[PDB]
């Protein structure tokens, strides 16, 4: 019967000198902050108990009120940063983190889950729970020879936490806790089970989202062809964060993004590139972008593996923003390829989807266009057949455009189109 | 040229 008690009752009965009594009241305060119904959180915070239910976790020899506590604690930690930030103040980090090496699998577990929702807050919690000391008994918990005897629930718990630690930025974790941290996240970036894969790529994901010294930190433990095995994965929910590792790690040195497509991740793209889900696509074909801004053979490894149609076709038709996207690894293509390359990519059909793009509101998009549009012309000036790639761009509509963009309100956009029509449409 | 560009409740 600790079920729908009021906050009234839960205060008289933690404010009894029973432990009987405090138990049964933190269970059914427990009871009410695990309803999808609006939790009471905040009423519970102002009936004063988080310090009591953080007295509670400290009960060596009542384990059913640690449980208790951890798990309403937990819950309330979970909510807005005011909520969690209460939990904080209380003092619930230390006594946490000391149930981290509870006997009680269930109770150490619930304590994983308080420090990763505190962690999970904000880049200030999750620095404060690692200056606890957190990152040692947490990772001691996943120091055995097979992960696969753990229990799934546990696991997936100690992954999420960890990936916790590994989020937020401004700043990003400390350098020493992301190499302490590391190893056993490559170690779950080989485990089976689906959750522990996803939110092990999250985590990685996190940790290459900055300098390239944090995605060097990354690479050097040889993740990436983990990462682009994932990437082949069925689950979306995988996907998406290894789809997302992969891209920050090609924001990065022309080295690295080389480690990327030596793991053979460009085979993935075409699928990618097609990917009925909007925002893969769209991530895809951003990271396309950041490839095509690198060296000429690794544009070249592009074309080979046969991407430019895809390019294409993306162009032609997606969401809008997979389209910029399209047109800002055009203007990349355009501005670091050889002239081969941009002639090819002139052969597989890039110019009328290009040209009828100039028709977007977005002004930026414009822009990149006409850059795009300008490289060519010079790659074609460069073979003398600046009057074909005219024609051509007259044929599909294109002149018109440009002669209207000429009035435009932005300025750089007239300037660039102004400059192509007097250059090479006299 | 590159450019750069969670809480669970128990129950």
């Amino acid at each position: 019967g600790t079920v729908n008690w009021s906050v009234e009752d839960i205060v008289k009965g933690i404010n009894s000198n029973n432990l009987e009594s405090q138990l049964q009241a933190t269970q059914a305060a427990r009871k009410l902050l695990s309803r999808e119904k609006q939790p009471p959180i905040d009423n519970i915070i102002r009936a004063g108990l988080i310090p009591k239910f953080v007295s509670f976790l400290g009960k060596t020899d009542c384990s059913p009120i640690q449980f208790e506590s951890a798990w309403a604690l937990t819950n309330i930690a979970s909510g807005t940063s005011e909520q969690t930030k209460a939990v904080v103040d209380g003092g619930a980090i230390p006594a946490f983190i000391s149930l981290l090496a509870s006997p009680h699998a269930h109770i150490s577990e619930q304590a994983v889950w308080a420090l990763g929702n505190i962690a999970g807050d904000g880049s200030a919690f999750r620095d404060l729970v690692i200056k606890h000391g957190a990152i040692d008994p947490l990772l001691a918990l996943l120091a055995v020879p097979d992960l696969s005897t753990l229990a799934c629930g546990y696991l997936r718990n100690l992954t999420w936490t960890l990936s916790n630690l590994c989020r937020n930025k401004n700043p990003a974790p400390p350098l020493d806790a992301v190499e302490q941290i590391l190893p056993t996240l490559v170690r779950l970036l080989h485990h089976n089970d689906p959750e522990v894969l996803a939110d092990s790529c999250w985590a990685i994901s996190y940790l290459t989202d900055g300098p390239n010294e944090r995605i060097e930190m990354v690479v050097k433990k040889g993740v990436v062809p983990q990462l682009v095995k994932l990437l082949g994965a069925t689950e979306l929910p995988i996907v998406t964060p290894a789809l997302r590792a992969i891209g920050n790690i090609v924001t990065g040195t022309d080295e690295q993004t080389q480690k990327v497509i030596d793991a053979g991740a460009l085979a993935v793209f075409p699928s990618l590139l097609t990917n009925p889900k909007t925002n893969i696509q769209k991530e895809a074909t951003w990271t396309m972008s950041n490839i095509t801004a690198g060296r000429q053979d690794q544009i070249q490894q592009v074309v080979n593996h046969g991407l430019v149609p895809f390019l294409v076709g993306v162009l032609s038709k997606a969401d809008f923003k997979t389209q910029k996207e399209a047109a800002w690894a055009i203007t990349n293509y355009t501005s670091g390829g050889t002239v081969e390359q941009i002639v090819y990519l002139v052969h597989c059909g890039i110019i009328e989807p290009l040209m009828n793009l100039l028709s977007a509101k977005d002004t930026k998009i414009i822009q990149v266009i006409l850059d795009a549009i300008s490289n060519i012309f010079q790659a074609a000036e460069k073979l003398g057949e600046t009057e074909k790639l005219s024609i051509m761009i007259e044929e599909c509509g294109g002149l018109d455009k440009i002669e209207a963009l000429q009035r435009h309100e932005n300025e750089s956009v007239y300037k660039a189109s102004l400059n192509l029509i007097e250059k090479y449409f006299s | 040229r590159k450019i750069k560009r969670q809480k669970r409740g128990k129950r």
